[PDB]
């Protein structure tokens, strides 16, 4: 009755959203330079083979069998690659979501926030300089993550160039915290950010996060 | 539009919701951060869900009222009123369907009792954590499997070859290495065939993974789990014609599309008939669910949602707070979270993601979508700021402060004012003062009307600003306006129907309601800081209503009994008391000189003897001899001297006193005399008779001279307490110091220790208990008649000899906070003033009692909120459902041949059952006779100890009950109207006197929520002869029949619990309705044992002897109303055999009609309130009461319709009550004038 | 518990809120050349006052009816 529904409390709570995902991340194993480089060869032969089967099924030239299959494998073979590829590069993307945890939008997001970006980095990555994936990556997971987080992690719209003055304020006012010991004031903001003090009332008031209804007070 | 009949529920089908939909929400966004207006396919967009302010596109073209219907081709808003905000719901195109979580994480779980899965299997198919086979073509896969089983067997040879190769090759390198070194080489031999067995392993691995995926592939049918995937991944590209599957809600989606729910349905009729058992059981929870489609319209398909609704945006407001704040609603988040994880889900699609991704996604989205049906439904809830849970859409229609409870029962109203009470002892009892400030704001408009029809005002506006000024001009006008325009006085806790009471307003200088001395007995509202409501009727209905039903000239007697309520109370009855008390030995009393001289204090009018008591000559109390006229004189004086006329102009000689003529001088011209003091029982007893005698106007005003009167005499009456008027008795020091001598003894037999702490406590405790008795008896003996304090308590006015017992001579025995009380006694009188020891005891049971009290008002309430939930039908609906069935009432104590005490409770007020045939058959009393004080009489004098009362507990209607079956009303007087709501009057009635009920309330509480008794007394199952077997620490009864055959055997009857007292002792003979041991027997026992009926008796009878301890008194049929609506329905073992589960509770009338069979098996239950409420046929009600989702997912896929024949739930949608004036035969009467009074004009 | 421990109490949450951050503080600033005066949080003990008289229900208004609702309060 306490420990069967200790083991039912156990048992109940098990999926839990990231456990269910890791999990997943956990199984198909991570390339090295050799794969990553054959993957992109691959992928690259398969569009490459794309975007000539479109001038034989568009133009004519009904060509034999054979090579059709064999440009249909090639096809084949390079959705197999980005496919193995994008189920590869994935810790990468977690480990770059675990920095940015309770900054506005839930961290289950910004993974898949982060595995646009992989798979726009899949889509534009070039092998013939030979970048390491992850070192390339990183441009497109962090712009991704931070680009949604720029947008949907706020009730109201506010612009990236309008939002990054609010996280900037944020981060070098808990750096005047941290130093000076007290709070600053927004005239010494207006110091430090180079603008006129009445624009730095005005983005505060934006940076006041909306408070519910229903609230026990 | 104004119209309503039957509401009825189903599940909300995506192609509905589409229907419903204005246009789709498509973007996260709620609103602009620097315009402030909403952005184009958000979150309270401006296109879908209509204009944000009245009379405005997005862009800004039309604000005109002249163009109407019209939707702008700039930006495409539809230019309407901004009501429609509230109206107008959004809808969320989903790339993937997902499930609803309401027919998933309910227990049970319904989707899956659909498919046939377990509720973790169904949930691992739904949360992406396995995979289901929608569909598998069984000839297919047959036909051609002999073909993929050779392929199979030859990708096993394969593999064997392979592994026979490598273990050789392995084998002839050890060989080869052996040879080459020749202990050394034992380890590199042990290390090759360690070698070998790995590859052993490896391949048998294998072996064993095909067989497996061979067997799997094999064995496959629809509604199957898959653990690893693995299997279904090397099943994925191989077979791709004859199987199909998918993981999360559209599997779902197919798999109900995949689906003939008769076939589903006569499965289970031969599962519920052959596998009787678990089986049945597990088949019994399916039975309902499934068969809920057949014989409803709705399919299951809107159980998956393609589409999800959004709740309109003024529901979900974000709005500005003071200060530059922004105020928004949680729904926001959610529905933000949803429609970003689609949109996301969408360009995932879009771009040809892989299906991980895109399923996680879809897993994380089905999350969202959950929480936002219901947060904290599954798992981890989701939390915004500072780590706590967002109110989902579930969440604002559950809980106790969601919906129902709170917003749709009790809410503030305009043309509606509260001030402080005071007492208006000037007043009438129709009228009340209102203080003329909160009266010229509270009738604001009705001024207004008359300044402006009048030339006061010249215009509305200087109206509405004159009214602000409140100029000398308006006061002359609020009269004209006030004139006989009711007001509806409501004190806060409404305990009972009287709780509400409508008056006339006098206006009245101050900031004071002027309240009525006789409504505070009603309002239970004690002139201590208490406020009351007033509210003004406007319409024309309202205003009839308020003069007719519930004002309080109307309202005199109680719902409850039918004792006049409205009656002298305190000081009205000191008065009174004063004023009719004949005492000896007084000033121009009537002496009767005997030869000597003239009889002196006679008197020729009452005139004269007011001037001679004007004159300090005569008192107001002495026997006197006044000449009477206007007044009718006594039934025995009339029958004397006047026999054939009567006496208004008759002139009669009597022996009263003149504050007694002047007294009857209140009450009305044709009521005989009372020559009697009026003490609170006399005057209740007087008034109640005046009440079944006379009308209602009649007593109303009499009851308002008494008051008038009452109050002029309260004054001359001559009570004052003062130090001196207060007196200790002169026994009381002489007992308590004859009491402290023995005390001394059991306090000293204590002290040594040759009686124990119990006994010596008892002792003591029963020794001071005497002498507390004995200073009472004191109390009463030694104080004058004349004395104020017993005035104001043995008059009836207030108190009892209780409290002049704790004034005069000792306080008493006081307990501990425990309740045991504590042997040393209060020795001093509140007179004589308490020491620090006897104080700090007092305290204990005084704090004590303010708190269990100030429970007691919340228990109460809680008991009359349930006791008015379970009875929200019974309304009397006809006339007469023509039965000839009613309840027997004794009416008389075994004879005399001794007259009952409590039929006034019973059988008063009451219409009979049979004509009252007697021994001989000289029928006295025929069918629909109200039962009055002459017939209760007659039926006594005729010489019969019992009689048949026609009761609610006998009556045989299709909804609620019948006028004629309930008898006559205690509000009218008369018989009970076609419209009454006897069930909330009964409700209220049985529910007010919960505070004033001080073996108590957990026993109404336990008896009406027909709960397991405290003490389980058992009943005899048979009649027999009963022995005692007095067995080691507790009892063994058993009772020897009479029809032959076993004897009934108890094991553990607790000795404490006190066998019943004819008294029980060995060798004596018990009947079958008779209790065995004294306490409480088990409602469920007595009906299984005996019947309802019996049962029926029991729990009236029960309900009232507890009110009959407190003083209280309700009239039974109060009672029998709610033991109605618990006695009226059935339990099922197992029968039916078409949408009929084994172990259902089933309503009578519904059950019967199937049962019989023109063209089942039940037997009778006895269901507590709760219980009662819970099984109610109704849903929105059901889901009012508690467990909203549980009742409501039902309701839902049940498409149970609920007729609104209940009030409760006719109060929630806010339409016209059907129960009182809301009847067809009520709210449809055409009233036409006289066709002689139309010429005539 | 009386004013002085049930202000205490706050001090003790308060100063056991800068114990962590001094703990971090100490490990991320340099060995020797740190000064404690130089780096100190003030923040979670002035916050843990601040926050027991802003808004908790043993912290209440004055009963200012009159001198004795005062002193009974
Ligand atoms: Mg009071
Ligand atoms: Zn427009
Ligand atoms: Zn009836």
């Amino acid at each position: 009755a306490l420990r069967q529904a200790r083991k039912d409390a156990e048992l109940t709570a098990s999926a839990d959203s990231v456990r269910a995902y890791l999990k997943q991340i956990g199984k198909v194993a991570l390339l090295n330079a050799e794969e990553e480089v054959e993957l992109a060869k691959r992928i690259e032969a398969g569009l490459y083979a794309t975007q000539k089967l479109a001038e034989l099924a568009e133009k004519g030239e009904k060509l034999p069998v054979q090579q059709r299959r064999d440009m249909q494998w090639i096809c084949r073979d390079g959705d197999r690659a980005k496919n193995h590829l994008l189920e590869a590069n994935l810790r990468l993307v977690v480990s770059l979501a675990k920095r940015y945890t309770g900054r506005g939008m839930a961290f289950l997001d910004l993974i898949q926030e982060g595995n646009l970006g992989l798979i726009r980095a899949v889509e534009k990555f070039d092998y013939t300089k030979g970048y390491k994936f992850s070192t390339y990556a990183t441009w497109w997971i962090r712009q991704a993550i931070t680009r949604a987080m720029a947008d949907q992690a706020r009730t109201i719209r506010i612009p990236v160039h309008m939002v990054e003055v609010i996280n900037k304020l944020g981060r070098i006012q808990r750096e005047l915290l941290q130093d000076l010991g007290r709070e600053p004031t927004p005239e010494e903001l207006a110091k430090e950010m180079d603008i006129t003090p009445e624009k730095v009332l005005e983005i505060q008031q934006y940076a006041r996060e909306p408070i519910s209804l229903d609230q026990t007070i | 539009v104004n119209f309503f009949d039957e509401l009825r529920i189903g599940l909300a089908t995506a192609d509905d919701i589409r229907n419903w939909s204005y246009g789709e929400v498509k973007k996260p966004e709620t609103i602009n951060y620097r315009t402030l207006k909403p952005e184009k396919d958000g979150l309270f967009c401006e296109k879908i869900f209509g204009p944000t302010r009245d009379w405005e596109c997005y862009c800004g073209k039309y604000k005109r009222v002249r163009f109407k219907g019209i939707i702008c081709e700039r930006c495409g808003v539809e230019v309407t009123r901004a009501k429609v905000r509230r109206e107008r719901m959004g809808h969320i195109e989903l790339a993937a369907p997902v499930t609803h979580i309401w027919y998933f994480k309910g227990v049970p779980s319904r989707l899956g009792y659909l498919l046939d899965l377990a509720p973790k299997d169904l949930e691992k198919i739904i949360y992406f954590a396995a995979y289901v086979i929608t569909s598998v073509d069984d000839e297919m896969r047959h036909n051609e499997l002999s073909t993929l089983e050779a392929e199979m067997a030859v990708e096993k040879k394969a593999v064997e070859d392979q592994r026979d190769a490598d273990l050789e090759a392995r084998a002839q390198k050890l060989e080869a290495d052996l040879a080459e070194l020749e202990d050394v080489r034992r380890k590199v031999r042990d290390s090759g065939e360690r070698e070998m067995r790995q590859l052993r392993d490896r391949a048998q691995r294998e072996l064993d993974r095909l067989d497996e995926i061979w067997n799997t592939f094999t064995k496959l049918a629809p509604k199957q789990l898959i653990v690893d995937e693995v299997l279904y991944r090397e099943l994925q590209d191989r077979y791709g014609e004859y199987f199909t599957g998918a993981m999360g809600a559209e599997s779902i989606k197919k798999l109900i599309e995949n689906f003939d729910i008769d076939a589903e349905a006569e499965s289970l009729r031969e599962v519920i008939r052959s596998g009787k058992g678990q089986k049945k059981l597990r088949a019994l929870k399916r039975l309902k669910v499934v068969a809920a489609f057949q014989q409803s319209g709705n399919s299951p398909m809107g159980m998956v949602l393609d589409a999800v609704p959004v709740i309109p945006p003024e529901l979900r407001p974000m709005v500005q707070l003071d200060g530059g704040r922004f105020a928004t609603s949680d729904l926001n988040d959610l529905y933000r979270r949803v429609i970003n994880r689609n949109n996301r889900l969408k360009r995932l699609i879009d771009l040809g993601a892989p299906e991980i991704i895109v399923n996680n996604e879809k897993r994380m989205l089905q999350e969202s979508v959950d929480a936002l049906f219901d947060n904290g439904r599954r798992g981890r809830p989701v939390t915004g700021p500072g780590n706590r849970p967002l109110k989902s859409l579930s969440d604002l229609l559950k809980g106790k402060q969601g919906r129902f409870r709170q917003n749709l029962l009790g809410k503030r109203v305009d043309y509606s004012g509260r001030s402080v009470i005071v007492v208006g002892p000037q007043l009438k009892l129709h009228q009340c003062g209102l203080p003329k400030l909160m009266a010229l704001e509270l009738f604001k408009p009705f001024v207004m009307k008359r300044l402006v029809d009048l030339n006061h005002a010249q215009n509305i506006k200087s109206a509405k600003r004159m009214v602000e000024r409140q100029r000398p001009q308006v006061w002359d006008v609020l009269e004209e306006v006030i004139a006989e325009h009711p007001v509806l006085l409501n004190r806060a806790p409404t305990l009972h129907r009287l709780g509400i009471q409508a008056f006339e307003p006098q206006l009245v200088e101050g900031k004071a309601i002027q309240l009525h001395p006789l409504v505070c007995e009603a309002f239970n509202a004690d002139f201590d800081g208490d406020q009351m409501a007033v509210h003004l009727p406007l319409s024309a209905e309202a205003q009839a209503e308020a003069r007719i039903l519930m004002l309080s000239s109307n309202n005199i007697l109680s719902p409850a009994s039918g004792k006049p309520l409205a009656m002298p109370r305190l000081d009205m009855v000191t008065g009174l008391y004063y004023l009719t008390t004949l005492v000896e030995g007084a000033t121009g009393e009537y002496q009767a000189a005997t030869k000597d001289a003239p009889e002196q204090g006679v008197y020729s009018s009452p005139a004269e003897a007011i001037m001679a008591m004007d004159r300090g000559a005569l008192s107001v109390r002495a026997k006197i001899k006044v000449r009477l006229t206007e007044l009718r004189p006594p039934t025995d004086l009339e029958a004397q001297l006047f026999e054939n006329g009567w006496k208004p102009g008759d002139a009669w000689t009597a022996e009263t006193t003149l504050g007694r003529v002047m007294f009857n001088e209140l009450l009305p011209k044709s009521y005989p005399f009372v020559n009697e003091q009026m003490h609170k029982k006399v005057q209740a007893r007087i008034i109640n008779d005046l009440a079944e005698r006379f009308p209602m106007i009649v007593v109303a005003q009499t009851v308002d001279k008494l008051k008038d009167a009452g109050f002029y005499w309260a004054t001359r009456s001559g009570v004052t307490v003062s130090m001196a008027d207060v007196l200790v008795p002169p026994q009381k020091q002489e007992i308590l110091e004859r009491h402290e001598a023995e005390a001394d003894a059991i306090e000293r037999k204590y002290q040594r220790g040759a009686l124990n702490h119990t006994e010596r406590n008892e002792s003591l405790v029963k020794i001071w208990q005497d002498a507390t008795e004995e200073v009472g008896k004191a109390l009463e003996e030694f104080y004058p008649a004349d004395n104020p304090i017993i005035t104001i308590v043995k008059s009836g006015a207030t108190g009892n000899l209780t409290q002049t017992r704790t004034l005069a001579g000792m306080k008493g025995l006081v307990t501990n906070p425990k309740g045991e009380f504590i042997p040393r006694p209060i020795k001093s009188s509140f007179r004589e003033g308490l020491t620090v020891l006897e104080y700090f005891i007092n305290t204990h049971g005084a704090r004590k009692g303010l708190a269990d009290t100030a429970l007691r008002t919340a228990d109460s309430g809680y008991l009359t909120r349930r006791l008015v939930d379970v009875s929200q039908d019974v309304i009397v609906r006809e006339h007469d459902c023509e039965t000839e069935r009613g309840i027997n009432v004794t009416l008389a104590e075994r004879g005399p041949d001794i007259r009952d005490a409590h039929v006034e409770t019973s059988a008063f007020a009451r219409t009979l059952a049979t004509d009252a045939v007697d021994a001989n058959g000289n029928v006295i009393i025929e069918r629909g006779h109200d039962l009055g004080d002459p017939a209760i009489d007659a039926l006594l004098a005729a010489g019969i100890t019992t009689v048949k009362v026609r009761s609610v507990l006998t009556c045989t209607s299709a909804t609620g009950v019948c006028a004629m079956c309930y008898g006559r009303s205690m509000a009218t007087g008369k018989l009970v109207d076609i419209g009454e709501a006897v069930g909330i009057v009964a409700a209220q009635s049985i529910g007010e006197p919960g505070t004033q009920l001080t073996g108590g309330l957990p026993r109404v509480q336990e008896l009406f929520e027909a709960r397991v008794p405290r003490n389980k007394a058992p009943i005899a199952d048979v009649a027999g002869r009963v022995r005692l077997e007095e067995s080691d620490k507790f009892f063994k009864i058993t009772i020897v029949p009479d029809d032959g055959g076993e004897e009934v055997v108890y094991d553990k009857l607790s000795k404490r619990q006190r066998l019943r007292v004819g008294v029980l002792s060995d060798g004596d003979h018990v009947e079958v309705g008779d209790q065995l041991m004294e306490g409480a027997a088990d409602p469920h026992e007595v009906l299984r044992v005996q019947g309802p009926r019996e049962v029926q008796i029991h729990l009236v009878k029960e309900v009232q002897e507890v009110y009959r301890a407190q003083g209280v008194s309700i009239h039974d049929k109060h009672i029998e109303v709610i033991v109605r609506q618990m006695l009226r329905r059935v339990t099922i073992i197992d029968s039916g055999s078409t949408e009929f589960l084994p172990g259902s509770l089933t309503e009578r009338a519904e059950f019967e009609a199937e049962n019989r069979r023109v063209v089942a098996a039940g037997r009778p239950v006895l269901m507590g309130i709760t219980k009662a409420s819970l099984a109610t046929d109704s849903w929105l009600s059901a889901a009012s009461f508690q467990e909203t989702t549980r009742v409501l997912t039902d309701a839902a896929i049940n498409c149970r319709s609920d007729k609104l024949n209940g009030l409760k739930e006719n109060v929630i949608i806010g339409k016209l009550i059907p129960a009182g004036t809301g009847i067809s035969r009520y709210r449809n009467i055409q009233v036409q004038p006289t066709e002689e009074a139309r010429a005539a004009a | 518990r009386t004013v002085g421990e049930l202000i205490q109490n706050q001090i003790r949450v308060g100063l056991s809120r800068m114990e962590r951050v001094v703990r971090e503080r100490m490990t991320t600033q340099d060995v020797e050349a740190i000064t404690p005066q130089t780096l100190i949080n003030i923040r979670p003990v002035v916050a843990a006052i601040k926050e027991f008289f802003g808004t908790s229900q043993l912290s209440q208004f004055m009963d200012q009816n009159n001198p004795l609702s005062g002193l009974t309060h």
